């Protein structure tokens, strides 16, 4: 019998190509429901640090798309964690396959229909771990979920972590951040 | 709900 997970989860990838449009660089690689699922896809994919600049993964619950414009997201938001250019080879790989497992583990409390899916950008400047959820005015859940990602991840006070809303004359301050 | 902890999780791998 393989473990049933909670709900439905797709993984997607982009791969960076500067000849066509954004969303069409965006492939869906898998669906699964069960974690024996979850790690046949794992351990056969690529590492996300093995990923070339301007590559993504992308974790979202079936049914919503990895994107900003999609109804789960529109109103929604992120806790954005950035990898330091030098401490990324030790801390890349790691970060992400521990939000995964947080994730598809369900555990984020009774915060869990709030959260939409995991995102990690590689890129030359600095890679990003992102943890989208659909409602970026819900400050208490927001705050809570936050708190269980930096526990997690082992993310340090020296390396603060942001909420802020899916990115007009104003640079947009974050709506939370930790430590606060 | 459903949960899975990280140490369960892993012996499942
Ligand atoms: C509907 N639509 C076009 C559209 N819809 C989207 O939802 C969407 C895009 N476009 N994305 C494209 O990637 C860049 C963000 O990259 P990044 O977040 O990796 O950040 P950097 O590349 O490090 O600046 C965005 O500038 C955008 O061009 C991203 N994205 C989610």
């Amino acid at each position: 019998m393989r473990h049933p997970l909670q709900c439905h989860w797709a993984l997607w990838y982009l791969k960076a190509d500067r000849s066509k449009d954004w969303e069409d660089c965006l492939k869906q690689v898998a669906v699964f429901d069960t974690v024996e699922d979850f790690w046949s896809l794992y351990n056969h994919i690529q590492a996300a640090s093995g990923l070339t600049w301007g590559s993504d993964y992308y974790l979202f619950k079936e049914g919503i798309k990895p994107m900003w414009e999609d109804e789960n997201n529109v109103k929604g938001g992120r806790w954005l964690v950035v990898v330091d250019k030098q401490k990324r080879a030790q801390l890349l790989d790691h970060y992400w396959l521990e939000l995964l497992m947080a994730i598809i583990g369900e555990q984020f409390e009774d915060n869990g229909e709030y959260i939409c899916g995991a995102v990690v950008n590689v890129r030359q400047k600095g890679d990003k771990v992102s943890l989208w959820t659909r409602d970026s005015l819900k400050d208490d859940v927001n705050l809570r979920i936050g708190q269980i990602l930096k526990a997690k991840l082992e993310i340090p006070d020296t390396e603060p972590i942001r909420y802020e809303v899916h990115k007009t004359g104003s640079m947009v301050k974050p709506r939370i951040v930790i430590p606060s | 709900r459903i949960i899975y902890d990280r140490k369960f999780l892993m012996e499942c791998r």
